[PDB]
């Protein structure tokens, strides 16, 4: 059965703060400092701010303070060394609540009655114990479920620039993320109160607030607990999905703001910087965040991770989107140009990719023609973009018959297939039928990427 | 909208009625196990352990 | 009291300072220069000084004040200009008898000598009074009358003695709260830490538009009362003029103009122009300057004081929101705040982020722009104020790829991107309609349905026309206008007319200084109707080449509709626009007959 | 016992650590975390830990193991999923009975409970034994019939006692060597540092092609047993039917579900290279290492895989080694340099990136394994990369390159191998095999390369000038090249017919396509209009486009006969 320990461990209070700068507090003469320990800085005003030991020396401990170092006095701040890494108290009753960045509740509810104290950093899942997820989720979005299909257990972000409706797309996916009963955990990371209220309103309207736990860290919230928010949200997701055999859909919005928090912390440590000033280990940090998805051999549960991401200047080469593409399994690319043209969702399926569509596509899973239809659509859309560039450069008359057909397909594809209203939930079969109605523009001879056994059966 | 607004009070009363059983169950559980939990907590708080740091 | 130990520009590492807190305020130097602590290393606490550090000597005493940078709030805020730190420029000038800002002037933040007509609120003796409750209103001026005196947000307890109605100076006690046996005396003014946002009961969705009065702005990229706004653009694009034409004629009740790193003559222009303009609000022709306060930290004034000026401006705006006023804080040259942060970080030696800026610039900007937003005030009675932030990000070299511009676009809900190319041609306000956007268009449907029902339809229609003609002109610039159809030629001509007679708004002109919402809607209807009827006429078989000569009169009447002075009244200008629409319809009917 | 002095992420400075050595494994902390020494400066000795360093407290002892990062070479490598530093994931999951990896797990790298049937070699007691000599062979499984266990390299002597035939484990000695007056005991397994390459008698020229299966690669850009490829589908194709006697798949920075897909696909996929369908697991070893695992383990996984492959070619087995995402290994090196504080060079990468990549790629190559009996192996390295500094440093050492074409990948044309930017510097070495087996292969390969290059040159002018009045010959060349791209180069890897195109089928398809081009040029030179020849020879064009569908299972004699009919039909149709 369950095992637990009624144990009391007295905690050392250190008034020996050496210096404080940025988010870091340096202590002076800690006794046996413990790495990645959690400390409680008692300010002279009496307020208590949690911390986290980032680096230790013979007697020093460079504590990062989650709630900011404003007001910390080198002569009256007392640091209390708890004796263990940051552990969130989880429970099955945590569903349906709202928590701040540091895991404390926001709603008028009480402190979460603990069911287990899980370390937020988690533990590495044995790759031999991971099940390859081959059960597609029908997100309802045509440009996702038809060309960049998501499998239940896949960590696929939403690469969207600043000011694009990535919040609307993610809310839509959360609303209609059934299979071809998802519990949701949300980690707001410096999103403005408008975006957080929109997400909360959508989750309440769609009935999801009964089975979702939000970890709201607004832009007004301190900028260092953005490093605890993804870990808290993901250890809650791991708890629910694995140790309650539940299905979890984690939404880690503003991973760009998470990486900005890492940059702020790293730059105050004077560490050797990577590209754009981000820490060298930011690949490993983003990996520790993202890689907590996927199903497991024993426990019937899945964390379908959808970390919304704000690529600055709408660039993939930027370190945050680049490393997120390296770690995660494909990405959903939201295009500023398409949004300006007025399409919703403004998903550009050319940079978009889903690494598990190759397995969850079809041939008995969803439909026989799914994979070939998706490949044909992607190829003809690339041809359409090339034809549009050629027409813009050297005139539309010079375009060939194939190029003109590609332009017509591009127009009828952006304006009728990608374009779908919010709260529209076309099934994958309806999406494939619309795709075919697009592909019937071409003659059967110019559909080369379609396998003939499916072309002759669906054309 | 007026019809929906009128039912809010009835819905609130119905929700309050269903909860009242859970509050009674919580009170009964607390009254039953209060002595045991208090004894365990007191016995843990008193009678301390005394061990130097493992690395010392 | 510590001692200076090192000075390098606007950083003063002061030794023998065990006990100073982060962001505490210190008085660095003999002249008592105002400084804030930003880094602590044992005894030595690195201080940034909001005053010219030249002349400082090692060993100059630095006094720890014991309180973070605090702005004094209360009556007398309105109709005054302030430095970065809360210092009145008028009082500084009259105290120094000179035209220079002396180093270390400590004039009181609010004029103590002026006596205000305090009239007690609903609160009586013995009633429990929580933070932010209103216990009296002072008559500030004819426009900001009933400057309702809030209780400090952190203060609570029961009233023991409230002052009767009369005249009181700020130093005079007005109310004494007893809380747990410790009586605290309250006056007309209360200090507040600028870094800490003022608490509110609950923020609200901003559903009412900040009518800038400029056609392009409030007809294509609306800003709501309580929405963050950004105006990127190179020098001469018109960010300052848009900010001034917003603070001159918006529907905001009170305005906190912040010249963080602006030009001195710009603030002088505001000081001489606002008293000469009158706001039709409050039922009288009261001057604008009675509702605007200014935080002038010009470009050459101390680098560190730019951050103080921004935070002081936003704190004043937050206070006037807690009072219940639709404030609209305007942070002129918000990129100068980013440059001040970069300079201070460079002095500190901190590792840079992208392009020299510190790693926390995005976080600071986000926490600053999150102060905006309509919100119910903290205490009784129920009050619904709003702070709208319209900050002019100034990109380095004119490219929007600046880190400050990106970190501002990531947080602001509106983006009034200016175009240098349109600015050069005097096409003003030079709003780049291609890249500019407003995320409040969906929110404003609930207001455009109540008033001007066809406004959103016209807005999307004109955006469609402008986008189509922009693409068509891009094609024509390389493929010639030979292949254009008659409908495409009409789109080109109509969008050229829109750009040259509707989107362009010649400020500093009698007619088009303030094109209000009703005149903007009528002009918008006239332009859209002209386009639609021209396209219908060409579809009926009439050639566009002949129709242009036939309807040049209608086209010039439409283009001259912007000359209808809004001062003639809503009924008069609406009647003139109805007559113009009738004349337009008759002219097209006669031409197509 | 050294004591920890400072912890900041992976790097763990340890005090009272005199007498240490660089790159020496040290058990860090009370949980015995495995860590390697990266910088010794006086008493201090900076240690990177291959596990989660959270919870380490100053004062935790660290003990020096005295050996570099040692892989455990021996029987039992086959059909085992290994972590970055050769910790058996299957054994960890079985022992811990939990889905997590316990911190400081000490499970042995090789199974110590499985009894192995050992047959003594030609060496008899009293005969002098040399480093790398084979003193016996042990049966492992159906694929590896004789896992000839070597004596550890850099060990020698006169064998004073050799175990008789029978069943043995890996903890029971099977050979005693007298050495230079100091008795020593040898077992079925023996450790070897990953950093130090396994010795050879002499590296040889790689003269036999590694059949990657893909038409584009195996035709235009061949890889030879003992080559390096720098690949950007082919992982399984080289795994299932490449005729490689063994294969060591290595994953660095693999996305978790991609590693899970590999772990769920390799056991399922079966090969019929032997007399019956037998699993690939019996042939392969997987050094699986997802991105979640420590950066030090990510950096070490490449070395573990390459030394496993080195062992399996010292056994005399042609062994491949597919290193997935070597760019992630380079990123691990960059992160380690950032942790230590070394000044980066180029795009933030360590200055010694070229040295590391050279010291890794150069481990490949056919070699005569040291010590009698004479035997030759070949580690064919196939690393995967993702203008980058890692690829511009790889291109200096790799002999083959299959750079991915972004345009061809956007067209969903697989494999999206860039024909202009790819190369294979074994096209001259491999003539010794082409001229012996398929004499016409080099000339036709050059002909196809020339046709594709001419089409690429003409396509720019086509795009810029509309391409209304191309000459008949130019139109023929461009149409032939489009047909080549659509039929020959394109290859549906998942399709049953084109899953693995054998070298003879590729040669025959090249014959058919080049013959079509020559026939078209001859027809144009005859004066007849290509606009009419298109309709006249549409039948032949469809025939050559459908020659792709010839199932290789029909047999070399049968398929080559079918192509000979198609070429014969081609000449007959030329009368039109
Ligand atoms: N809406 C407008 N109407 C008339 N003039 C304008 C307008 N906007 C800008 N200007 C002109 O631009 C100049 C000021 O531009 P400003 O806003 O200061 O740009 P910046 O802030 O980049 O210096 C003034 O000379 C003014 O004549």
């Amino acid at each position: 059965a369950v095992e637990q320990g009624f144990n009391v461990k007295p905690r050392l209070n250190y008034n020996t703060v050496s210096g404080v700068n940025g988010p870091l507090v340096i202590l002076e003469k800690v006794k046996f400092p413990r790495y990645n320990e959690i400390v409680n800085l008692t300010l002279p005003d009496g307020t208590v701010r949690q911390g986290q030991v980032l680096e230790i020396r013979g007697d020093r401990a460079i504590v990062q303070v989650f709630e900011g170092t404003s007001g910390i006095d080198v002569k009256k701040t007392t640091v209390e060394f708890t004796g263990e890494s940051l552990r969130i108290p989880v429970s099955e009753d945590m569903l349906g609540r709202i928590f701040d960045g540091s895991g404390r509740p926001i709603d008028n509810g009480p402190k979460v009655f603990a069911e287990d104290y899980l370390d937020i950093n988690g533990s590495p899942i044995n790759p031999y114990a991971r099940i390859y997820p081959e059960e597609m989720i029908s997100t309802g979005v045509s440009a996702i479920d038809t060309m960049n299909s998501i499998a239940r257990g896949q960590k696929i972000p939403i690469f969207s620039a600043s000011g694009l409706p990535h919040n609307e797309i993610a809310a839509q996916i959360c609303r209609q993320a059934g299979l071809v009963n998802f519990s949701i955990v949300f980690a707001a990371m410096g999103v403005n109160l408008e975006t957080a209220r929109f997400f909360k309103q959508d989750f309440e309207e769609n009935g999801s607030l009964e089975r979702t736990s939000l970890f709201l860290n607004l832009a007004n919230d301190p900028t260092i607990e953005r490093i605890i928010t993804p870990r808290l949200a993901l250890t809650t997701a791991e708890y629910l999905a694995y140790q309650t055999e539940r299905h979890v859909l984690t939404i880690l919005t503003d991973m760009s703001s998470y990486a900005d928090a890492l940059r702020e912390v790293s730059a105050a440590r004077e560490e050797v910087p990577g590209r754009r000033g981000y820490p060298g280990y930011m690949y490993t940090d983003l990996s520790t965040i993202y890689e907590r998805a996927g199903r497991v051999e024993g426990r019937n549960g899945s964390i379908t991770q959808i970390p919304i991401l704000t690529m600055p200047n709408d660039d993939i080469t930027h370190p945050i989107p680049d490393l997120t593409g390296y770690i995660t399994e494909g990405q959903i690319f939201v295009d500023r140009q398409l949004h300006n043209k007025g399409i919703y969702p403004p998903i550009n399926v050319l940079p978009s990719l889903s690494r598990l569509m190759k397995s969850a596509i079809g041939e008995g899973m969803t439909r026989k023609d799914h994979g070939d239809v998706s490949n044909q659509l992607y190829a003809k859309y690339a041809i359409g973009k090339d034809a549009a560039a050629m027409k813009a450069v050297v005139g539309e008359e010079a375009l060939s018959i194939e190029d003109k057909l590609s332009l017509e397909f591009l127009e009828k594809f952006e304006k009728t297939f990608i374009t779908q209203g919010a709260y529209e939930d076309r099934t994958v079969f309806e999406s494939l039928d619309q795709a075919w109605s697009l592909l019937r523009i071409y003659p059967k001879e110019m559909l080369n990427r379609i396998s003939p056994k499916i072309l002759d059966e669906f054309y | 909208e007026q019809k929906n607004a009128g039912g809010v009070g009835e819905l609130e009363k119905k929700a309050e009625a269903g909860v009242q059983g859970e509050l009674a169950e919580i009170k009964k559980i607390a009254e039953k196990k209060k002595d045991d939990v208090v004894k365990i907590l007191i016995e843990t708080v008193i009678k301390p352990s005394a061990e130097v740091h493992i690395n010392a | 009291y510590g001692a200076i130990y090192s000075v390098s520009g606007p950083v003063v590492i002061a030794e023998n300072m065990i006990g100073c807190a982060m962001y505490e305020l210190v008085k660095v130097g003999h002249d008592n220069l105002v400084g804030e602590v930003i880094r602590i290393d044992g005894d030595k606490a690195t201080i940034q000084v909001y005053e010219e550090t030249a002349g400082l000597t090692v060993g100059d005493p630095v006094l720890r004040t014991g309180k973070p940078l605090s702005v004094e709030l209360g009556p007398g805020l309105m109709e005054t200009i302030y430095d970065g730190i809360q210092r009145p420029l008028k009082a500084i000038k009259e105290e120094s008898q000179s035209i220079y800002i002396p180093r270390g002037i400590d004039t009181p933040a609010l004029d103590r000598t002026i006596k205000w007509q305090f009239t007690p609120g609903k609160f009586q003796v013995g009633d429990h009074i929580s933070g932010g409750d209103i216990y009296g209103s002072v008559f500030e001026n004819s426009l900001i009358s009933s400057h309702k005196i809030l209780l400090p947000p952190r203060s609570r307890g029961t009233i023991t003695w409230i002052a009767p109605a009369g005249e009181y100076t700020l130093d005079e006690k007005i109310l004494e709260v007893e809380f747990d046996g410790k009586k605290s005396d309250f006056t007309l003014y209360h200090t507040w830490p600028v870094r800490v946002p003022r608490p509110v009961t609950e923020k609200l969705s901003a559903d009412y538009p900040l009518l800038t009065g400029q056609r392009v702005l409030d007809a294509l990229f609306p800003c709501v009362q309580g929405g963050t706004t950004c105006i990127p653009g190179a020098f001469g694009c018109g960010k300052t003029v848009i900010s001034q034409s917003l603070s001159k004629y918006s529907n905001s009740d009170a305005i906190i103009y912040v010249g963080c790193g602006e030009r001195g003559n710009e603030m002088a222009e505001v000081l001489m122009e606002f008293p000469e303009l009158y706001t039709e609000m409050s039922g009288t022709k009261e001057p604008i300057m009675k509702r605007t306060t200014l935080v002038a930290n010009t470009s050459n004034m101390p680098v560190a004081a730019r951050e103080a000026s921004i935070y002081t401006g936003i704190t004043l705006a937050e206070y006037f929101r807690d009072q219940g006023k639709n404030v609209s804080m305007i942070a002129d040259s918000s990129s100068r705040w980013a440059e001040a942060l970069r300079e201070i970080s460079g002095r500190l030696g901190e590792m840079p982020a992208d392009q020299g800026f510190p790693a926390y610039l995005g976080a600071k900007l986000a926490s600053f722009y999150e102060r905006a937003g309509k919100a119910v005030a903290l205490g009784s009675p129920d009050r619904t104020g709003s702070v709208s932030i319209v900050a002019a990000v100034s990109p380095a070299g004119g490219d929007f790829s600046d880190p400050v511009t990106t970190a501002t676009l990531g947080i602001t809900q509106v983006f009034w991107g200016l175009d240098k190319k349109l600015a050069q041609r005097k096409h003003f306000p030079s709003i780049n309609t291609s890249v500019s956007y407003s995320k409040y268009t969906n929110v404003l449907n609930k207001f455009y349905d109540s008033n001007y029902p066809e406004f959103p339809v016209l807005r999307d229609r004109m955006k469609e026309i402008l986008s189509n003609a922009e693409e068509l002109e891009q094609v024509v610039q390389l493929v010639g206008k030979s292949a254009l159809s008659d409908s495409d030629k009409i789109t080109l001509d109509v969008a050229t007319l829109i750009k040259e007679d509707f989107l362009q708004q010649n400020g500093y002109s009698t007619y088009d200084a303030f094109c209000p919402i009703w005149k903007t809607f009528d002009m918008m209807r006239a332009f859209i109707s002209y386009h639609d009827e021209a396209q219908k006429a060409v579809a009926n078989g009439a050639n566009w080449s002949k129709l242009a000569d036939s309807t040049g009169d209608v086209k010039h009447a439409v283009s001259s509709s912007k000359f209808f002075e809004p001062s003639r009244g809503e009924k008069e200008v609406h009647g003139e626009f109805e007559k113009l629409l009738s004349t337009m319809q008759e002219r097209f009917a006669e031409s197509t007959d």
